[PDB]
RNA sequence: AGCCAGGAUGUUGGCUUAGAAGCAGCCAUCAUUUAAAGAAAGCGUAAUAGCUCACUGGUCGAGUCGGCCUGCGCGGAAGA
């Protein structure tokens, strides 16, 4: 009934996006704001509506012109629902009319079967084509039988169906709790086999737990229907039960302790920095994912491996947005809200060999220990080498190990900025000794020396972090899809096409990689999608290098 | 403060343990072990003998 | 329009007209390329 | 010879026959068949050989499949396996970097019985000659 | 100058090419058939691109193009 409401539009399309089999199943009388009355093709009855309070309705033969306009659709119908049975087809050629119950039979078997989408249509604002819908819904959906069985695994280990029948095990899945202020937590579940019964008990494999079950309740649109039990294929909530979360198995309390399949994987997509302000919130923070993370599994909380901060997962942009009004607000923190950092490195470009020395000798305890290293640049990506290279033995055999922990020791601490310094090989070439005075301890810092000093000396550069990204995208928005890209200081690597759609690989820098879904799902308006893996680090444009010295 | 026994934990920032009484007279100012296996923390990767201090499920034989 | 005392044809479709008294440039395909106060 | 509708040209060889990875997906995305392309590809592709960059027609109306009447390779194809470099460039002119000759894809050049401009096959005949200098190669011809 | 036309062949061009098939990038800037068509002019696709160009035919039918020397003018030009 809304303006540029065309019923054709959207088949000119469901067939040229998606792509299915959709069968007209009904023909509106006055397209738009001259919405009155419908027609099913299948019935060929007429049906209309006086107003939009959904009172005054009645089936009404055709009014006197659209008709024509039915017939060919009413026969493409029956046509469509030939290539189902082959009595809707020679009937068909023949010059006889399919029964309005071998017709419906044909649409029917053929939906099922994920062939066919019969399509209908009105107003439900204005109450139109619903009652008719309703139909449409037994008429062609299927029923917990038409539906193939769900597969479960023994405790021993093996695939299996479960049978809809209301007699065998108890097998039943369960996807939402509720916390009833009148009942308290209730456990709404789908029953697949055996039945579940009121006053009983329960075993969850899932969580190994005999749980209660006292009451079973059906949700009526407008009251609390108490019943006594689900068979098979029916669907409700139980009231008792503790340990049952999301997608908990529950089977009878001696049944094969067997567990359904329900593995979901939808991952994240995007992530924000959280920093709940003095340690005080840092805990508020704490309970809000331990309550939190029970009330919705659709994320994931980590702390940063490397610099205390916690990243919060989510799945889009409103999704974490709106949880920061929660933990905001239900749960009082109130924290920071910024973006992740970057696992920076530190090397250098040219090779060096300094000095170290250590030496204190006043009186006893000498402390005596020296050496010169071969500090010397290694490709992107290559580690941490050192080099025994001592003749004779100037340095003690029984001191290189530490004069080693002192090197390996020192790389913690950048000279520029203080990230790993890594990706270089060393070369112990030299060092002397004294014969009472040096320690094993003395070496660790003379060589914890050389090294501390080599990189400062061998100009240093901050490499970062480079991932690598595969957006899935109709080569309709690709064009710009690789632009944006670019310039994200990215270099693109390719395009291999996949589907209807078009993949595209290339790398990117974590800084500039930030809150990407909402900057794809831009480019995109929705058919875009990507992944990323990490890869090297590599130097900062100079231009960042200053830019770092924070 | 809080001890964590065993060799290798998986704990950190924020990480929610539980603590039992339990000094270690060697460090001071530690009057308290972190119960192994207890919410957040972990039991002890590889452990045999003596699993139930360090919380260590009897390995799947 | 930009405003500015040496205006020019920037593509080959500017054109450069005058009206009243005032030198500008049309360009059938670049908006961005009109000029005024030549 | 008549009008628009029907034809892309993106592969890796007659070796590959249907990949996803380096394509794929737009292997057939509008009337043809990520599926399809061992069997009015491989009509002949894997009777006479599975070796050489070769892409082919599409043909496109409203008939289930495809009428692409398959055909030639490039001519850079035969760089790599009858003339010189798997990949090629490096520094193309920063020296004579490889080098070829006449005799050297005479028979290479010679063979196409769909594709070419003219009867004179002393014209066409030096009509691949730098396919092989759009690499920047020497003439030993 | 309009207008009615053509705008190609190796070559989807080899290529540190994830995908390039002229395009920030690759190098050179050579090379087939024609009336003539640039391994390159463009706003610019997920790529095949669709659509105009530099360059060529027809039409029309006598003028046309823009450097130099010089005169007078025009914009550049807002204050209590």
């Amino acid at each position: 009934d809304k303006t540029g409401a065309d019923l054709w539009l959207v088949i000119r399309t469901m067939q040229e996006r998606l792509g299915a089999r959709p069968v007209v199943m009904q023909l509106p009388i006055g397209r738009e704001d001259t919405f009155s009355g419908i027609i099913d093709v299948l019935r060929m009855k007429a049906y209309t509506y006086g107003n939009d309070l959904g009172t005054d309705i009645r089936e009404i033969p055709i009014p006197e012109e659209y008709l024509d306009q039915a017939r060919e659709y009413h026969e493409k119908l029956v046509e469509v629902a030939a290539d189902f049975d082959e009595n809707i087809m020679l009937k068909y050629l023949e010059g006889e009319e399919p029964t309005e119950e071998e017709l419906v039979a044909a649409i029917r078997k053929g939906t099922i079967d994920l062939k066919i989408t019969p399509v209908f249509l009105g107003s439900a604002l204005k109450n139109k084509g619903v009652q008719l819908l309703l139909d449409a819904v037994v008429d062609y959906l299927p029923s917990p039988l038409d539906i193939p069985p769900i597969k479960g695994t023994t405790p021993e280990g093996e695939v299996v169906e479960i049978h809809p029948d209301p007699n065998g095990p108890l097998a039943a899945l369960a996807f939402k709790i509720m916390a009833d202020p009148y009942v308290g937590r209730l456990t709404f579940i789908r029953v697949y086999s055996g039945t579940l019964t009121s006053g009983s008990y329960v075993y969850n494999t899932t969580k190994g737990r005999k749980e209660r079950v006292a009451r079973l309740l059906r949700m009526h649109a407008n009251h609390r229907e108490e019943v006594e039990e689900l068979k098979a294929g029916d669907l409700g909530a139980v009231v008792g039960l503790k340990e049952t979360i999301t997608g908990d198995t529950l089977v009878g309390e001696d049944a094969p302790r067997v567990i359904l399949e329900s593995i979901e994987v939808p991952e994240p997509v995007i992530d924000v920095a959280i920093e709940p302000k003095t340690k005080a919130d840092q805990e508020k923070l704490s309970q809000a994912l331990a309550r939190l993370a029970e009330e919705d599994p659709t994320f994931r909380v980590s702390t940063h491996p490397e610099t205390g901060q916690t990243i919060i997962s989510g799945m889009g942009e409103l999704h974490l947005e709106i949880i920061v009004d929660r933990l905001k607000r239900e749960f009082k923190v109130d924290a920071n809200v910024g973006k992740p950092q970057v696992a920076y490195r530190e090397t250098i470009t040219k090779p060096v060999d300094v000095e170290g020395k250590f030496i204190r000798q006043t009186g006893g305890r000498g402390q005596y220990g020296h050496v010169k290293i071969k500090v010397e640049p290694l490709p992107r990506g290559s580690g941490f080498e050192f080099v025994n290279a001592i003749v004779g033995g100037v340095i003690p055999k029984e001191y290189i190990p530490a004069v080693q922990k002192g090197i390996e020791e020192a790389m913690q601490s950048g000279p520029l900025i203080g990230f790993p310094v890594v990706d270089i090989k060393v070369t112990l070439y030299d060092g002397s000794y004294h014969e009472v005075d040096s320690s094993e301890m003395a070496f660790k810092i003379a060589g914890s020396m050389a090294i501390k000093e080599a990189v400062q000396k061998g100009d240093p550069v901050i490499l970062e972090p480079i991932m690598r990204v595969e957006v899935t995208t109709p080569e309709e928005y690709m064009g710009d899809v690789i632009g944006d890209l670019n310039a994200r200081r990215g270099q693109i690597l390719g395009m291999e096409p996949r589907g209807n759609a078009q993949v595209i690989r290339a790398f990117v820098p974590l800084a500039e990689m930030f809150g990407y879904a909402t900057d794809l799902r831009s480019k995109t308006q929705g058919r875009g999608s990507f992944v990323m893996f990490f890869d090297h680090y590599q130097e900062v444009p100079k231009q960042v290098q200053e830019k770092l010295i924070k | 403060t809080s001890y964590i026994g065993g060799e290798g934990h998986n704990l950190q920032e924020h990480s929610v343990i539980l603590i039992r009484g339990g000094r270690v007279k060697d460090l001071p100012g530690v009057r308290y072990h972190t119960v192994r296996g207890a919410l957040d923390c972990s039991g002890v990767k590889d452990r045999k003998q003596a699993r139930s201090k360090y919380g260590v499920k009897r390995p799947k034989a | 329009m930009k405003v500015r005392a040496s205006v020019k044809k920037l593509c080959r479709n500017c054109k450069i007209v005058k009206r009243d008294g005032v030198i500008r440039v049309i360009c059938s395909a670049e908006p961005k390329h009109k000029q005024r106060q030549g | 010879a008549k009008k628009v509708q029907a034809y892309v040209k993106l592969q890796v060889a007659a070796g590959m026959a249907n990949p996803s990875p380096p394509v794929g997906p737009a292997l057939g995305q509008q009337g043809v068949n990520i599926m399809e392309f061992c069997k009015a590809f491989n009509a002949k592709t894997d009777s006479i050989e599975k070796g050489l960059p070769i892409p082919v027609v599409i043909t496109v109306y409203a008939d289930r499949s495809f009428t692409f009447v398959t055909k030639t390779p490039p001519a850079a194809v035969l760089l790599k396996k009858a003339a010189g470099i798997k990949s090629g460039s490096g520094k193309p002119n920063k020296d004579k970097v490889g080098k070829i000759s006449r005799a050297q894809l005479q028979e290479i050049a010679q063979t196409k019985a769909a594709d070419m401009t003219g009867a004179d096959i002393e014209a066409m005949t030096r009509s691949i000659e730098g396919t092989a200098r759009s690499m920047g190669l020497v003439v030993e011809d």
